[PDB]
Order: C-alpha cells, then sequence, then structure tokens
C-alpha cells in the first residue's frame, strides 16, 4: 500500500514499478512506504539546475518519520563533486543516501522497500553449519593457507581423522596438487604440544 | 675467503660509480647483484654511523650475518622485530650500526617520531621491484625526506622483467625512489664480457630424445590448455595484455599476472570463470608433474583426478575430464596390459570378456633421462680411473629441481632400475645430491658450492639463476675448469621454458638503454594498523591532517569523538553481505559509537549494476545485493552511507567532514576493545592447536581450556574412549558428539 504524493505526475519512475499497487494522497514527502519510511526522488541533473531545491525541502519534512530515505539517481558523467556536496548536506539532517545507477533499478528499490518487514534471515553466517562434511571443511581450513578444494582431496583419500592423525609426514606428502609446504604445515599443526 | 670476498675487476668499476652520485643499479639474473651489497655493508658498518636496509627476508640474514662474522668485524649487524617491547625498548638505533627491519615496524616508529631522524645517514633498499606498486615503502621514503642535507639513498636490485612490464614506466618508479641518475649494467656490456671470457667454463650440451609415447601426452595437454584459454578470453574482455598467448602460460610467473588482474572485483565474475581458473592451474601443474616424477605415481595422479566426481560432482570440472580420452589410453598403457583370450576359435577378440581370468600385466617403462645419465657417470669415473692418482680424486654434486626428485634419483642408483617398478607397483597395487630450488633459503646451494669444490658438475633441467652463478664461481683462475653437463629433452617443455625466458630477458634489458638515452590549529585521525596496506593514508597525510598508528577492533577510521568509518569496496560489500559478517559488525558499531557510517567506493568507468536486469524484469527481486542492502538499512535507522567515486576524493571528503568538531583522542580508544578471547600465554604453542580445537563439534571455551590443560596433544583424542572424555568433561551429549565426529568415515 505505497502512497505516491501528486507531485510525481510526469515522473519516469512510476512506470517502472510492477509489484504492489500505489495510491495518490496529500502527504508532504512524496513516496510513503507503509509506516515510518518516506522516500524522496532526485536526479542529479535537476540538482545542477535548481541548486536551492533539496536544502529547502529538507527543512519542511522535520522529524516526523523514524526512517527517512533520500534516493538519488546519477546520469551526469562528472559525479565527483555533487556527491561530495550531498553527503555533507545530508549528514547534518539525518537521512540515508541511496544511489541508483539506472531508472530500471528504481523499480527494484521501490518494490523492495515496500515488501520487506521480515525476520533477521541474514544474521547467522553459520546458516548451513549442521552437516558432517561442512564441519570437517570448516574445521580443517583454520590453518594458514589451505582452501576448501585441498580439504576435499584430503577427505577423499582417508576419510577418517583417526587415519589422518596417524599418517607419517611422507605418508601425508602424497598430496594431489597441494605442495610439500602445506603438508609440512598441517603435519606440524595436527601434532604439536600446547604448553611447555 | 668466503662468499663474494674479494670482488672481481668487473665489479670494481660499478662500486666506483655508486660511491659518488646516488642512483639505482640494474644488475642481471644473479650475476652477483647480492654480492655488491656485502661490500657496502662492511664499509658503513662502523659503530658510530647508521643506515637501514629496507626489504630483506629472514634467512638471508643468517648467511650474511655468519659470513661477515668469519672476517671478525665487531658490532656485527643487529636485527629488530615486532616482538621487541615496542617503544623505549628500541634503543638499539641510538647504539647504531647497520640495522635490519621489516616494512611495518618502521612506519610506526617514524610517525610517533621515536627514532632519531637527525642522525640517520642513509637508506639501502633491496628487491626494488616490490616498490613498483604504491605500498608501505613509498610512505617510509617520502617520510624520510626531511633529512634533506645528509641522507643518501641507494637501489641495489634485480629481476629486470618487472620494470619491463607495460604501464609501469621506470621514470615513475625512479621519481618515487627519490634518486636522480640510473646505472644499467647488463650481461652483454662491453667490459663485463671481456673479463668473463678470459676464464669461461665449458658446456657439454647433450640431447636426449624422448619416447614416442610421451608426445601423445604432451600434444594433448597443450591442446586442452589451448582450448581452455580461448574460453577464458571470450567471457572476460578486460584482461587482454601479457596473459594472452600460449608462450606465457607455460612459464612459472603466470599466476602473478592473474592475481594482479582479477583480485580487484573478484566477486563480480559469476560462476563460469571461477572454475575455469582452477582448471587452468591444475592443467599447468599436470605438465610439470609428468616429466619430473615416475610413471607409477603419475598413473595414480591421473586416476586420483577421476575420484572427485563420484562424491563431489564438478570438483575439477565436467568439461575436460569427459573429452579427449587419448590421455587415458596413453596413460593406461604404461602400467597395465590389455585383455587376452582364445581357444583355436575365429571371431574371438573382445573388450572385457573372459582364458581372460588373469589380470594382464604391462611392463613399466623408464623415461630416458635415467638411461642417458649413466653414460656420463661411467665415463667420468674412467676420467678419474684413467687419471688414477695423476688426475686427482674429484667430486660430483649432481643437482635436481625439487626434494622428491632427489629422493627418487637417490634410489634409482642405490637399489637398481627394476627395483622401483617392483617396489612402487607393490605399494599401490662422492655422489652428494642437493635440491636446486625452494621457498627455502636461496642462499644455500651457493654455501654447498664453496662447501665441496666440484671437479665435475651435472645439472638436471634448471633455471637461469643457477647457470650464471657458476661462471662467477669461476673466480679462481688456476683452479681446474669445472665441467658442467647440460641435459636437454629434444623439443620439449623445459627447453621451451628455458629458451623463451632467456629471450625474455634479452629484449627486456635492451628497451631500458633506449630509455636511459632519452632523458637528456591542526587535526588528527586515529588510524587502524591493518589499513596501512592501501594508498589512502598516503593521500591523507599530504593534506596536512596528522596520523597516529594503533590497533583497533571496531571500524577503520575514527574521524571525531562521535563517528566511526568502516571502509569497504564494491567487491568486499558483495562478499561481506553474503558471507554474513557486516551484520555482526554494525550491531557492535551502533552499540559502541554514536553515529556509524560506511564508505562505498564504486568506479566511474565500469558501474556494476548490482541487479540482474532480466530477473528484475521477471522475478520478485529476491536474493541479490540490492535486497540484502535494503534489508540491512531497514533495521538500523541510524546508519549513514557515504558513496565516493575514487580514493583521491576520500581525502577531500574527510577534511570537509571534520570542520568544527573536536579532535578524536588516542586515550582509551584502545581501551574500549571488546569482551572475549580469554588469555593467550596458556599454551607455549598457543597459536596452533587452539584454532583447530575450537572449531571441533562438542566444545566450549571452558571445557576446551580444561581438557587442553589436561591431555597433551591432538592425537589421543581419537585414541581415548568416549567414557574418558565424558568423565573429564562431565557432559554426555556433546561428548558423544565429539566421539561420533572423531570416529567416522565418508559415505
Amino acid at each position: 500500500s505505497i502512497i505516491v504524493s501528486p507531485r510525481q505526475r510526469g515522473n519516469p519512475v512510476l512506470k517502472f514499478v510492477r509489484n504492489v499497487p500505489w495510491e495518490f494522497g496529500d502527504v508532504i514527502p512524496d513516496y510513503v512506504l507503509g509506516q515510518s519510511t518516506c522516500a524522496l526522488f532526485l536526479s542529479l541533473r535537476y540538482h545542477n539546475l535548481h541548486p536551492d531545491y533539496i536544502h529547502g525541502r529538507l527543512q519542511s519534512l522535520g522529524k516526523n518519520f523514524a526512517l527517512r530515505v533520500l534516493l538519488v539517481q546519477v546520469d551526469v558523467k562528472d559525479p565527483q563533486q555533487a556527491l561530495k556536496e550531498l553527503a555533507k548536506m545530508c549528514i547534518l539532517a539525518d537521512c540515508t543516501l541511496i544511489l541508483a545507477w539506472s531508472p530500471e533499478e528504481a523499480g527494484r528499490y521501490l518494490e523492495t522497500y515496500k515488501a520487506y518487514e521480515q525476520k533477521p534471515a541474514d544474521l547467522l553466517m553459520e546458516k548451513l553449519e549442521q552437516d558432517f562434511v561442512s564441519r570437517v571443511t570448516e574445521c580443517l581450513t583454520t590453518v594458514k593457507s589451505v582452501n576448501k578444494t585441498d580439504s576435499q582431496t584430503l577427505l577423499t583419500t582417508f576419510g577418517s581423522l583417526e587415519q589422518l592423525i596417524a599418517a607419517s609426514r611422507e605418508d601425508l606428502a602424497l598430496c594431489p596438487g597441494l605442495g610439500p609446504q602445506k603438508a609440512r604445515r598441517l603435519f606440524d599443526v595436527l601434532h604439536e604440544p600446547f604448553l611447555k | 675467503r668466503i662468499a663474494m670476498a674479494p670482488l672481481l675487476e668487473y665489479e670494481r668499476q660499478l662500486v666506483l660509480e655508486l660511491l659518488d652520485t646516488d642512483g639505482l643499479v640494474v644488475c642481471a639474473r644473479g650475476l652477483g647483484a647480492d654480492r655488491l651489497l656485502y661490500h657496502f655493508l662492511q664499509l658503513h658498518c662502523h659503530p658510530a654511523c647508521l643506515v637501514l636496509v629496507l626489504n630483506t627476508q629472514p634467512a638471508e640474514e643468517e648467511y650474511f650475518i655468519n659470513q661477515l662474522k668469519i672476517e671478525g668485524v665487531e658490532h656485527l649487524p643487529r636485527r629488530v622485530t615486532n616482538e621487541i617491547t615496542s617503544n623505549s625498548r628500541y634503543e638499539v638505533y641510538t647504539q647504531g650500526g647497520v640495522i635490519f627491519a621489516t616494512s611495518r615496524i618502521l612506519v610506526v616508529d617514524f610517525l610517533t617520531d621515536r627514532i632519531p631522524s637527525d642522525l640517520i645517514t642513509g637508506i639501502l633498499v633491496y628487491r626494488a621491484h616490490r616498490i613498483i606498486e604504491s605500498c608501505q615503502e613509498a610512505f617510509i621514503l617520502r617520510l624520510f625526506r626531511q633529512k634533506n642535507k645528509r641522507g643518501f639513498i641507494k637501489a641495489f636490485t634485480d629481476n629486470a622483467v618487472a620494470f619491463d612490464t607495460g604501464f609501469c614506466h621506470v621514470e615513475r618508479v625512479m621519481r618515487n625512489l627519490f634518486v636522480r641518475k640510473l646505472y644499467l649494467w647488463p650481461r652483454f656490456h662491453v667490459a663485463v664480457n671481456s673479463f668473463l671470457e678470459q676464464h669461461k667454463p665449458e658446456v657439454v650440451e647433450i640431447h636426449v630424445s624422448m619416447t614416442p609415447t610421451m608426445l601423445a601426452i604432451q600434444t594433448a595437454i597443450l591442446d586442452i590448455l589451448n582450448a581452455c584459454l580461448k574460453e577464458l578470453k571470450c567471457h572476460n574482455p578486460s584482461l587482454e595484455v601479457e596473459d594472452l598467448s600460449l608462450e606465457n602460460a607455460i612459464g612459472k610467473p603466470f599466476d602473478k599476472t592473474i592475481r594482479h588482474y582479477l583480485d580487484p572485483l573478484w566477486h563480480q565474475l559469476g560462476a563460469k570463470t571461477k572454475s575455469l581458473v582452477q582448471d587452468l592451474k591444475i592443467l599447468r601443474t599436470l605438465l610439470q608433474y609428468l616429466s619430473q616424477y615416475d610413471c607409477v605415481t603419475f598413473l595414480n595422479l591421473l586416476e586420483s583426478l577421476r575420484a572427485t566426481e563420484k562424491a563431489f560432482g564438478q570438483n575439477s570440472g565436467w568439461l575436460f575430464l569427459d573429452s579427449s580420452t587419448s590421455m587415458f589410453i596413453n596413460a593406461r598403457a604404461r602400467v597395465y596390459h590389455l585383455p587376452d583370450a582364445k581357444m583355436s576359435k575365429k571371431e574371438k577378440i573382445s573388450e572385457k570378456m573372459e582364458g581372460e581370468e588373469t589380470k594382464k600385466e604391462l611392463v613399466l617403462e623408464s623415461n630416458p633421462k635415467w638411461e642417458a645419465l649413466t653414460e656420463v657417470l661411467k665415463e667420468i669415473e674412467a676420467e678419474n680411473k684413467e687419471s688414477e692418482a695423476l688426475g686427482g680424486p674429484g667430486q660430483v654434486l649432481i643437482c635436481a629441481s625439487d626434494d622428491r626428485t632427489c629422493s627418487q634419483l637417490r634410489d634409482y642408483i642405490t637399489l637398481g632400475a627394476e627395483a622401483f617398478l617392483l617396489r612402487l607397483y607393490r605399494k599401490t597395487f662422492l655422489t652428494i645430491i642437493h635440491p636446486l630450488l625452494g621457498c627455502s633459503d636461496p642462499y644455500a646451494l651457493t654455501r654447498v658450492l664453496h662447501e665441496v669444490e666440484p671437479r665435475y658438475v651435472v645439472l638436471y633441467d634448471a633455471e637461469l639463476t643457477f647457470v650464471r652463478q657458476l661462471e662467477i664461481y669461476r673466480a679462481s683462475r688456476p683452479g681446474k675448469p669445472l665441467r658442467v653437463y647440460f641435459l636437454i629433452y629434444g623439443g620439449s617443455t623445459e627447453e621451451q621454458r628455458y629458451l623463451t625466458a632467456l629471450r625474455k630477458e634479452k629484449e627486456a634489458f635492451e628497451k631500458l638503454i633506449r630509455e636511459k638515452a632519452s632523458m637528456v590549529t591542526q587535526q588528527s585521525i586515529v588510524v587502524d594498523m591493518r589499513e596501512f596496506r592501501s594508498e589512502l593514508p598516503s593521500l591523507i597525510h599530504r593534506r596536512g591532517i596528522d596520523i597516529e598508528p594503533v590497533t583497533l577492533e571496531v571500524g577503520d577510521y575514527i574521524l571525531t569523538p562521535e563517528m566511526c568509518v568502516e571502509r569497504k569496496s564494491i567487491s568486499d560489500l558483495i562478499g561481506s553481505l553474503n558471507n554474513g559478517r557486516l551484520y555482526s559488525q554494525c550491531i557492535s558499531m551502533s552499540r559502541y559509537y554514536k553515529r556509524p557510517v560506511l564508505l562505498i567506493e564504486f568506479d566511474p568507468s565500469k558501474p556494476f549494476s548490482l541487479t540482474s536486469r532480466g530477473a528484475l524484469f521477471q522475478e520478485i527481486s529476491s536474493n541479490d545485493i540490492s535486497s540484502k542492502l535494503t534489508l540491512l538499512t531497514l533495521h538500523f535507522p541510524r546508519l549513514r552511507i557515504l558513496w565516493c567515486p575514487s580514493p583521491h576524493a576520500t581525502a577531500e571528503l574527510f577534511e570537509e567532514l571534520k570542520q568544527s568538531k573536536p579532535q578524536p583522542d588516542a586515550a582509551t580508544a584502545l581501551a574500549i576493545t571488546a569482551d572475549s578471547e580469554t588469555l593467550p600465554e596458556s599454551e607455549k604453542y598457543n597459536p596452533g592447536p587452539q584454532d583447530f580445537l575450537l572449531k571441533m563439534p562438542g566444545v566450549n571455551a571452558k571445557n576446551c581450556r580444561s581438557l587442553m590443560h589436561h591431555v597433551k596433544n591432538i592425537a589421543e583424542l581419537a585414541a581415548l574412549s568416549q567414557d574418558e572424555l565424558t568423565s573429564i568433561l562431565g557432559n554426555a551429549a556433546n561428548a558423544k558428539q565429539l566421539y561420533d565426529f572423531i570416529h567416522t568415515s565418508f559415505a
């Protein structure tokens, strides 16, 4: 239920939304996204035309909503100045600057901000850590430089930690493409005394 | 008489030029460039003067230290490391002398200004090719040039290939190293050839023709590599120089060009090229594996490549391991015979049909290097024997590339030829030999060379660096001519690898001479140690805002009492948004500091769109970078994002941002830390087993500390019973988990 305020009549972004229907309503920021999420849409070519248009509009919004969003769209080949101005003109007024590289990407942003109020499904880096081969490849890679593929080719020769812990240094030197240095490294690691 | 000792006349000139006017000397493939440095070190090594040697490595020290020690000079060079009790402890500088150092431990001392910069007399760089990329050294020098009066720099260096690389003009390296002149000195120079001819060692080049069944492996491996390189070239139009032709994919320095070309923005490549690069690496190590190792092991290695499909699927590709089956048949012929059956019966010839009960046996073959070696070592004993006492006893130090070869070669002579085929086949079902190369100390074989004066020397395929070292060994004029015996496979990879690279140097030095003949209230920012490896602190310091260095745990820079910046590029964003570590970082940053930001650096030439356009045209737009970015910004309302186009713009954006705010202080910035990690001196070898032992299933910090404090090493964890582990830990479920993990197979 996104609310698009009527000052976006001739705008090239409303044609590129597809997911959720929209509404027309006299709210002060232009795109109201559910609750406590307002957007503001600005192309940098318009910023070079009227330079006093963003700084006036920031004042009338105030501190109403809890998450404000300023998304800007770049289409000017010299962006190394206006971005450095807009960051300092946004930091003191508490917004969030999102850069969009093309008008089609604004459709994904406008839909993605609407259709998300979900749970933290990104937190656990160990989201797939519940299987045996994942545990051995997450345990063995703690040494200095041994990638996953050498752990695969170490798995498919013995399979057993009891067998791997009893092999000689020359017995572990039959490495397919690992090298003698990593073999000597792991042979020192897997048995060296902790204390003195 | 040790090492370079007395320098030969060709050297004597070079030292003369570099004692008056400073510059950088471009020597040629170990023609002795190292040696020069010995002479400088002894001369300035007196006690009351100092200089720093900039880019050494650990072991070399050892040889240099011991050699100069033999002469008996006092105040021998001292070495400084990170673990030296930090400031105050480094009082060695006052005491003076030559001092070795690492690139970092310096930068910190100079910035805090603890070292005396009044007294420092000069700087002797080494391995200058490394300074080509604008990294830590540049900072060490531009920081040094405040001793404008006395300080003298010098650039002994080698590896002429790097400078020859396109887009890295020497002048740029020249201007950075702060020296005026240039001293080329190659190995066709007019005064370095007339001396090295008066005494020359004799070669006895011997051509050894390879078997008719080796070419059937080699011309197939090169065809598969040639078919892989075009597919790498098509789906990546970026890399187009110095990594294109076949010539350059055979030599040893090929992976450095790929690791320089594909390390910026690795994580926007996809899934096709990321397997293809691994394919190219394993196909390059196959071509070296066959020649330097025995046939039995190679039949194993090619058969061990077949086993990473039936468990892991496309591990080493589904593209090349199910095409060109001539490799197998060549491979299969070496070790096992083909099927055989009959009974006076016509139309009786099959693939695998039983008369055919016994496993057919194919004789093992021997690569003719072993055969043509034993003519030379039986000639040379008679060249002894015939000489009797009159010639003298003589010694031979036959040499080989790698340690494992040395092992085999050792046995080929000790037991006998049929011994290996019997010994190897079983398991799977005077004369000193030292290896030529390693990540080991390069300054070693030379020690052995002076060690055992070799009358006759015999060399398995080797790289330039050795061959030339031997001519310099011809420094004693009267000594009988050491006779080297090259060995060459006729029309092969090692001869290609040798010849090309030799030509590569020849063009390389030449272009140089043509470039020599063409010349005629203040603020602060607390900086994190780990971040010094990037050009941004060298661009902050130019504008005037001063930098003080210490370690951190939460965020890269601290611009002001209430701000914290964590810089991440466009590839590390894609990485740390799918790996899942930025979410475990901002939860700490917003907890600790007031207003967290993050700085994203795109690139204005190639904008990655961060969205699949067709999936945006079709799907509901989930599981991308944009959706996971929006979901990150939705939770934190107080995060700020700063986009910046280039690392020259960040130095401007930083000085505009702290305009009227106070100055962040170092005090207690280290104090905030975080609450974890226990105590690290618990294990004498703490930095080894722990890292493993913690990732094991069934452990916690408390039980791990106790159990580690009880049992000795990680071997007996698989040996001791589960009852012992559940008694020493008092828990049953995680103990049974550990016993199930430590004792299992794969299925």
